[PDB]
This record gives C-alpha cells, structure tokens and sequence, in this order.
C-alpha cells in the first residue's frame, strides 16, 4: 500500500491545492474512478467471445459467397537458396539483394519477387481470416465513430476548446463519458487479448508499441479526469479508421478500382485529420490553453510528451500510406 | 454546499471606488466559482461578474467591463470585488453566489447559481 | 436497471428479513461485494502473463536438462483404412471393433492399439508444452493449499462447522478471506482463457463443465457472503490436485515407479476427500445444518443442487482414476 | 449502535417467575445479537443468557440452564428473558448487552459485548 500510494502522489497529477478527497463520488455530482476501469477488463472478454460468433456465422458465409478461397496460401516453388536467404538475410530484399539473387540463380527479378510475395503470404494466415478480422474491425469503428460524432454534436466543448480546463478538475462525470471511455478500453484490451494468447506467432512492432501507448493514455486520463479532450483525440483518431478496414476488405475481395478509391479516400482523411487538425486543434489546447487556464503541474509534461510521441508514429505511419497510395495513384491513371 | 456572507456595502460618492467582500464558511469554498449578480429597483436580477475555483479566468458583462475586478483569496476563504469609477446605475443590492457543480463556465443565469446571500445595498 | 434489479432479489438470495442495504459497507464492518470480484479478471490476465514466462525460461529448461525430447510425437504409419476408421467410426476402439480392424488388414491388435496411440498423440499437443503447463498447476496447486492450510488452521469454523451458519450473513469480511477467493477465481479465469483463446482446437467437454460449476459456485458464494463454507470447500478438493500433476510430471519424464506410486497415493487421497469425507462433512453442514439454524430460502435448493452436481462429477471422475489406477496396482506387483 | 432500555425488575417471591425486557431503540436491533449478564454484590459480572440475530440459536449458562428462557422480537424490536423457579443466589443486577459485529457466537467475555445499558435490580 506504500508503494501504491507513492505513485499516486497528488501534488503530481492533479493541479496546485487540489487532492483526491476532493474528487471522491457524493450526492452532490459524480466524478471518474479509476476502480471503474476494471469493469473494463469482462467486458473486453465478452467482446472477445462476441468477435468470434461474428467470424463463425455472420463473417464466413459472406466471405464464402463472396469466392473467397478458404484455404491456404499457395506453395512458393522451393529453392535452396531462396529460402535460405529469406530465413537468414532478409523478408523484403532490396533492388542491390534481389539483383544479387537473380544473377546468382539465373531467374528473373520479377520471379524472384513472385517468391517472396509468396513465401510472405505463406507466413501470413489465410486470407479468409484476415477479412473477417477487417469486417470485425469495420463495423466496430464505424459504431464507435457515428457515436461519438453524436455524443460530441452537444457538447459545449466542441466548439469552444476552452471549455475543457475552465472548471478542470471539478467536471462530473456523465454516462455518457463513462460508456464512451469504457467501450474504447474495453476494444484495446480485446485487441491486446488477441495479439497475446490468441496466436502468439504474430509480430510485436510498432502497432504494439502505438496500441500500448493508446490503453496508458486512455486509462490514465479517465484516472485524472482529463475525459473532455480525450473524446476529441478519440473521435479524430476513429474517424479515419472506418475507411482502412472498408480498404482491406475491398482489397481481399480482389476489387481493384474500389480498393483505390477507397484507399486514396483513407489516405486524404488520415493526413488532413492526422497531421494538419491533429497539431493545431487537440496539440493547441494541450500545449497553450492547458497552460493559461490551469496552469504548469507535473503531468502536464508527462500528457504532453505522450501527445508528441503519438504525433510522431501517425507521421510514421502517414509517411508509410503516401509512398504507397502513389503506386495506387499511378497505377489508377 | 457553502455558507456566503456579504459585506462592504454602503452609501459612496459619484465616480468613487468599493470594495464588496463575500466570505465563506466552509472548506468547499475553493472547489466552487464565485459570481456576482445585481437587483436595481424594479426590472429583473443582472449579471455583474463572476470567476471560476481558481480564478485564472475571469468574465463580466457588457456594461460593467473595464471598471469592476473580481477575484478571490482561496487561503482566507473568501471573494472580493472591486468597483471604480461608479455610476448612479450601479445603486442597488448584490448578492454573492456559487456555480452549482453542473453548470458550465460563462453561464450568466439564474438558474445555474445554487447558494445565494442576503446581499449589500450600494448607493450612489 | 430493471433486469439487474430482477435477477438480484433480496427476497431470493437472502434469508427472510435481510435485505442487501443491511450489507453495506461502513466504519463498524466490512462485507464481500459483487464489485470487488472484478478485480479477478485484471489479475488473472496477469497470472497468465506469468504463465508464460514460467513456461519460457523456468520449466522449459527443466524439461530440456531432463532429455525430454522438445519435437513432436512420432508419427504413425501411414494406411487409409486406419486414417478412416480414426477420422469417422471413432478414436477409441472397442475389444471387437479392434478385431474387426485385425481381421480386415491382416495385422497384430498390438500394431492397431499402437497406431490409435501414435495418431492421439499427433492429434495432441508436444511432451514438453504438457510438461510445463503441468508444472505451473503443480507450483499453483501447491501454494494454494499451503496457504488453506495454513488460513484454516486457525479459523473457528473448521473444528465446528455450525459457525459457518450462526451470524450468517452479518459475518464480516476479512483480509484473508479476500485474498483466498479473488486468488482462486483468478487462476479459474486464468485457465478459462487459456482453453479459449490460446488454442480453440482443444476439446469442451466434462473439464469445462467441472470449471463453469466452480466459478459459478465461487462467484455467487461470494456475493452472498457463504465464504466460511466456501474455504472448507476450495481447500478440500484442492488438497489432491496438488499430486495429480506431480504424477503426470513424472509421467512426461519416463519414470515408472514414481509415477505409479503417485497415482496410487493421488487416487487415495482423491476418494478419500471426494467420497468419504465431501459428503459427511461439507455436504452435512449445508443440508442440515443450515436448515435448523438459518431456514428454508430459496438460494439453498440452488446451491444444494450445485454442490450435489460436483459430488456427481466427482464420482465420475474418482471411477475414472480407480480404473486407471487398477492398471497400475497390477503392473506393479 | 442500538440504544438498550430495561424493564422488569423488582422484588419477587422464592421459586416465583418473572420477565425481563429489553427494547432498543433503533432498526439495527434485528442485526445484532443480544445477551444478558449478572453482578451479584462481590466477585464480578457473570453470563447468564444469549442468542443470536435470528433467534434460532440460544445458548445459556451451566448454573442457570434449564430455568431461564431468552427469545427475542424483531417485529417489536425488543428482547425477552423468562426467569423461572427463581433462588435467593438470582438476587443481582441484570444487564442487556449485544454482540459487537465481530465476537464469534457463544462469546461469554465481558469484551465482546459493546451496547451495555443501566440494568435492573432483581432480589428473591
Ligand atoms: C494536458 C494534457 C492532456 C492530455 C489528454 C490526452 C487524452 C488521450 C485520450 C485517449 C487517446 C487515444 C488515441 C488512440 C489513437 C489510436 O487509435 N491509435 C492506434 C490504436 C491506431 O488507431 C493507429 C492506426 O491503426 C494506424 C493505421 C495504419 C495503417 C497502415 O498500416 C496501412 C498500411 C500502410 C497499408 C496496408 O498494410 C497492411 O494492411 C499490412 C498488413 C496486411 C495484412 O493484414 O495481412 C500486414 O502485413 O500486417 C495495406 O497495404 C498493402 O497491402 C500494400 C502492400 C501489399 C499489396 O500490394 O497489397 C504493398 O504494396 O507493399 C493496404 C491497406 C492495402 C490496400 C492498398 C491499396
Ligand atoms: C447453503 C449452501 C452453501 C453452498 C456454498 C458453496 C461454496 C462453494 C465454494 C467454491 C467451491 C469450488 C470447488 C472447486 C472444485 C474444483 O477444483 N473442481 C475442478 C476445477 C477440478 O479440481 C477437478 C479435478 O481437476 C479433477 C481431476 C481429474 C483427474 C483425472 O482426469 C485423471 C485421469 C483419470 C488420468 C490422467 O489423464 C490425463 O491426464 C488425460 C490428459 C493427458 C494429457 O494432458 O495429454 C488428456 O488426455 O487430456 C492420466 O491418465 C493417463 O495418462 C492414462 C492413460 C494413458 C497412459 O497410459 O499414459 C490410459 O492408460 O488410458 C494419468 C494422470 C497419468 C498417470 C497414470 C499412472
Ligand atoms: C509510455 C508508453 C507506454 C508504456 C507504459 C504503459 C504500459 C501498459 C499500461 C497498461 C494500462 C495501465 C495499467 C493499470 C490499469 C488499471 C489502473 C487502475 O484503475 O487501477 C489503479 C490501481 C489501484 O490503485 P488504488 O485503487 O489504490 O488507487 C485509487 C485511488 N486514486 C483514485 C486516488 C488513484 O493502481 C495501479 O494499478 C497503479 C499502478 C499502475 C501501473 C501502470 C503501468 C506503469
Ligand atoms: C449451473 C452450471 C454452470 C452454468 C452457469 C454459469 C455460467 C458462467 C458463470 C460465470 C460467472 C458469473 C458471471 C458474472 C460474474 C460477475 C458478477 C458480478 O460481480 O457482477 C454482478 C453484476 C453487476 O450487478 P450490480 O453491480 O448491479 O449489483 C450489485 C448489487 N448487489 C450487491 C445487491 C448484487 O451483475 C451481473 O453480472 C448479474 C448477472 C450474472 C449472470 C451470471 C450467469 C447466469
Ligand atoms: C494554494 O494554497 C497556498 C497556501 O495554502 C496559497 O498561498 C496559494 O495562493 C493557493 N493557490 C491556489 C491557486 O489556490
Ligand atoms: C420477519 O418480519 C415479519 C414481519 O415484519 C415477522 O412477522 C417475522 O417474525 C420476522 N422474522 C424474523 C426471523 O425476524
């Protein structure tokens, strides 16, 4: 209990003169805490649960009907030498490795990358999967996307962002708050719960790292009461995700032109909502308003250095979407 | 939740300085914000200005803007209000009230302040 | 709000004249909350994070330095009619469906027993895998009765089990009893999440139905402050789990005699705390008992019910270790 | 945390009968457990009778099991203690007491009993 209460050391969170007893739920006004957080966690295995009805009878039969092959991925042609390359030297050989490999095999370049292509589909799970994954996600961004433009179309908050710190910390929680935040952790948690257990042979990268960094500031700003920007930094980053996965789905469907479209649509809503409102709407009452109305305290720095990072692997990531939306763009005209 | 207790009123000269003072016994006073409003004879009750818990931010009405500062010293529990160069409108009652918790910053109505006061005569 | 309201009445779970507002919280005494069950889910997802790691660089090793061989299981001779019978009739032949299949190819009953051997071997999981999990139950189990032992050592109820029942429910919480329920319920959903998502291609059968009636037995004797008999319970049927794993340990390292003998002492132990003493002890105290000191309510039929379902399985299960056991008294003499 | 009134007392005829009440005055009386005790002149405060919230459990002491009958109430919220067949060695002072939330039931210790009362004189 020491060590507990060494972390939760209330002249670090909350601003100067205020203290937990201050926040503690009455008859009078109702406020976040973080005990309601572990709600968060059955919930998430429900959705589990609920995720695989949805890839047993309702995502299956429409992949099926869609001709959609449910088998496996086709068997890249063996080769010694191939194989020993992509174990040891590399997945994805550059223009130098694959020139290499095909003058040392006498084979083309463009067989060379066939093989790759293969062997990494191989490696992959079955594509029949992937798109039930993709509707799943789908239809749950796209729910949580048209709720929280509904829940925001009210708020006084929206339009005027000021009003996310003129009574901080002494704002009461809503139902509507505590469904919004609980359904958002509940999904992280999900998804944690499938990237761990599920298969364990998947890949820790850069979407781990993006999705541990999106359960610490969710959790610990519904711990601190910082609930009324962290709904607009939610509906800003969901409104760009119901168009990837639409994306996936048209591309696993071997439509061409719709997969385009649509992933050109994405990558226009990711840069304009992600790196263009991103910096000068949620980054500017963060930075500038925060420190006008409330004032400098600790967590301020340890929020805003956390706001930073996020901009930084969505320019990562939008840096990755433009080079390839260009060979989409080329190959559309 | 908060007990409020004016004082300071009184009879002043034309284009004079007042200074209300609006104190609190309680412990809660620093977790409300504090507001003014004004009762001339006949008509209706009118903004004057008001503050939020920590006082950093600070609004008052149109026609009262540039004469009248409102702040509060959370250490001695208590609001003042300091009005300079007053006009023969200003002779009325004022009385002192807190935010009720829900209502949001900027609001200039009745309804949305909760523990009142007797209130000070002014006159002018 | 109205469902929850419904499904929680005060009229069905608690005696007649109590009500839930008499079992909240003050300064004078604690009582056991449905809320403080929700801690169960974070920290089981905890338990078996460290499952994972106990099976990465603790057992792992163990199993190597004991020449378990980390491969898979020696495939069986390949033949259509065998692969056949397996994939459609059954996995488990009979005496004359084995005779039958001898008659039909010609060959030994002793080659037929083998082959069904090798394919559910196949069918089943590595050595080493079972091996390790097996040694996480064995460290589990252990622990868990420990610390029984040790609580109920010094509890008023276990030499008199009337004083289960004589200040029923106003029995207050304590630390001890929490620990004890919310470590129990977490590693029950920690194995509840390993059987889901870790691997789907496991089977559903008596062991989850054993596992649902035990986390629904914990949780709603929880709730409804039975947590005196609920220990007696928990360190009962944990008291031989404790040699059960330690007999398949024994078993995935190639040791006949240890493993025969601990079978033969588990197997003692087991119907000796199932069969003899489950029914004269815990069952006396809950049908009798609780008859003449607290009354007829209607959640004593409900739990009555359940704990007379466990003492069936329990049967079943105890049938199903005699028959094995007697194999095993045979080759050892 | 229940306020406890005796009634009954006073003198009373060898091997005679009588009735002891205890009535609280709260809606906590039907979750506690109540208990009577003895001060004879001298020695110290001895057991005499308790029972449980329920009532369905009682449980007296050696010297005075079989003549003393305890029940309770909750309806009226109130105990009773029937005293029959009385000896000279009842003559004492009768308290009314309740288990504190946390004593273990057949508690006969002076400690676990909390919510005591004034008592009542009783001579034979
Ligand atoms: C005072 C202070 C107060 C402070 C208060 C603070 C309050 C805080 C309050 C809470 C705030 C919470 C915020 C949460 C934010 C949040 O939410 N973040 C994440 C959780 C998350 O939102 C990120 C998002 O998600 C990234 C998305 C990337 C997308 C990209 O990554 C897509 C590639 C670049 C491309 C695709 O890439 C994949 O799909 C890769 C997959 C594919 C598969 O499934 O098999 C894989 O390999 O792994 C794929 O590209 C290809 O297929 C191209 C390839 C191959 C080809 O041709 O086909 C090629 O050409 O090379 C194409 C979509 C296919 C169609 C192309 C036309
Ligand atoms: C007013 C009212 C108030 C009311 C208040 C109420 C309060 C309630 C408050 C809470 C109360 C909570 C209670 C909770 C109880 C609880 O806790 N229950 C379960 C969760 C649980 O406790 C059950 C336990 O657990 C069963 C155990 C069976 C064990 C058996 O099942 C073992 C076989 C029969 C045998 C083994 O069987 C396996 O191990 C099978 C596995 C093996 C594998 O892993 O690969 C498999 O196939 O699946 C295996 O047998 C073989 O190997 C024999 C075979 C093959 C051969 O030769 O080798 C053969 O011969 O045919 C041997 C152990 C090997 C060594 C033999 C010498
Ligand atoms: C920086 C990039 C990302 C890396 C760091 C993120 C790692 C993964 C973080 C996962 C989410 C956070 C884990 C805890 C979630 C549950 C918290 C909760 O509500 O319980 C508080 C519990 C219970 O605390 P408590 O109940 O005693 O305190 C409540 C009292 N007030 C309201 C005053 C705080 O405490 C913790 O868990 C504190 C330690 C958190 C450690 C988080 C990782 C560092
Ligand atoms: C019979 C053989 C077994 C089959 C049945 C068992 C199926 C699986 C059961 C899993 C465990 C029980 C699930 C619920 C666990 C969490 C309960 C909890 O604490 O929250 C109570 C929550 C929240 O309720 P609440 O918080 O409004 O109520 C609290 C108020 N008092 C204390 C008065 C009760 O309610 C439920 O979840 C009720 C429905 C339970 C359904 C269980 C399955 C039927
Ligand atoms: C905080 O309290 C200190 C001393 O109690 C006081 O000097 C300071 O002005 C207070 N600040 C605020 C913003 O209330
Ligand atoms: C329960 O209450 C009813 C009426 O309030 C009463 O008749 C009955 O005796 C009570 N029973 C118990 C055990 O308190």
């Amino acid at each position: 209990a020491g060590i507990l209460a060494w972390f939760w050391n209330e002249r670090f969170w909350l601003p100067h003169n205020v203290t937990w007893a201050d926040l503690k739920n009455t008859e009078e006004a109702t406020f976040p805490q973080a005990e309601d957080l572990y709600l968060a966690f059955p919930l998430a295995f429900c959705i589990f649960m609920v995720r695989l009805i949805f890839e047993r009878f309702v995502a299956k039969p429409c992949a099926i009907a869609l001709n959609i092959q449910a088998n496996g991925p086709q068997i890249a042609p063996p080769n010694a030498i191939l194989e020993k390359v992509f174990t040891a030297i590399t997945k994805h050989p550059d223009e130098k490795r694959l020139e290499g490999l095909s003058k040392q095999l006498d084979w083309d370049v463009r067989s060379i990358q066939r093989w790759f292509r293969q062997r990494r589909n191989q490696e992959k799970p079955s594509t029949l999967t992937r798109f039930c994954e993709s509707m799943w996600r789908f239809s749950f961004y796209l729910y949580v996307f048209t709720y929280g433009v509904r829940f925001l179309k009210k708020t006084p908050w929206l339009w005027n962002t000021r009003h996310c710190w003129y009574n901080y910390p002494y704002q009461p929680l809503t139902t509507d708050l505590h469904y919004y935040y609980i359904l958002e952790l509940s999904f992280y948690w999900s998804l944690m719960f499938s990237q761990f257990t599920d298969i364990k042979r998947k890949d820790f990268g850069i979407m781990f790292l993006h999705h541990l960094v999106s359960i610490f500031l969710i959790t610990f700003s519904y711990v601190n009461n910082m609930a009324r920007v962290g709904t607009l930094v939610l509906c800003l980053h969901d409104s760009a995700d119901a168009l990837l996965e639409a994306a996936k789905m048209a591309n696993y469907a071997k439509f061409q032109k719709m997969c385009d479209l649509l992933f050109v649509m994405f990558a226009v809503v990711f840069i304009t909502t992600r790196l263009g409102i991103f910096p000068l709407w949620v980054l500017n009452t963060t930075l500038f308003e925060s420190w006008e109305i409330v004032g400098p305290y600790p967590s301020w720095w340890v929020f805003n250095l956390l706001l930073l990072l996020v901009q930084g692997l969505n320019c990562f990531w939008s840096y990755l979407i433009v080079k390839i939306a260009c060979k989409a763009v080329s190959r559309g005209k | 939740q908060v007990q409020l207790v004016e004082s300071g009123g009184g009879l002043v000269q034309a284009e004079g300085s007042l200074r209300l003072s609006c104190a609190a016994s309680g412990r809660t006073f620093r977790t409300y914000g504090m507001g003014w409003f004004r009762q001339a004879p006949g008509k209706e009750r009118e903004f004057v200005a008001a503050l939020n818990w920590s006082g950093s931010s600070t609004y008052y009405a149109d026609s009262v803007k540039g004469r009248f500062t409102i702040s509060r010293d959370n250490a001695k529990n208590t609001a003042y209000l300091q009005m300079n160069s007053l006009k023969p409108e200003d002779t009325a009652v004022y009385y002192c009230a807190a935010l009720r918790r829900k209502a949001e910053y900027g609001s200039r109505s009745i309804a949305d302040f909760d523990s009142w006061s007797k209130g000070t005569p002014v006159t002018v």
